[PDB]
């Protein structure tokens, strides 16, 4: 069960905003999706998630 | 809407979903005109006015 909430904790797409939205402040002329990290793929990188 | 106001009528406006995408890179227009008989022949047809 510790492994269970872990593998949950460490393995999660985590939405991310925007650097831009809605509303916005006066000008800013920018606005851009910002993309956070993806869920686990490796085997490796499954043997990482403390 | 001034430069163009003998087939032109109304021109509702929207920024946000054009036809294409979303993004606020987005935006279009509904041009309603003015019937068949107030638009003369030639530079009054929509392949004209566009």
């Amino acid at each position: 069960g510790d492994v269970s909430s872990a593998i949950q904790a460490q393995n999660v797409q985590i939405s991310s905003g925007q650097l831009g939205g809605l509303p916005a402040v006066k000008g800013q002329q920018l606005n851009a999706t910002i993309i956070g990290k993806t869920r686990l793929q490796t085997a490796e990188q499954f043997e990482n998630i403390l | 809407l001034e430069k163009e106001s003998s087939s032109v009528s109304s021109v509702f406006t929207v920024t946000g979903f054009n036809f294409a995408g979303r993004g606020q890179s987005s935006g279009m227009a509904f041009i309603m005109l003015k019937p068949w008989e107030e638009r003369p022949g030639g530079e009054n047809s929509v392949f004209e006015l566009a």
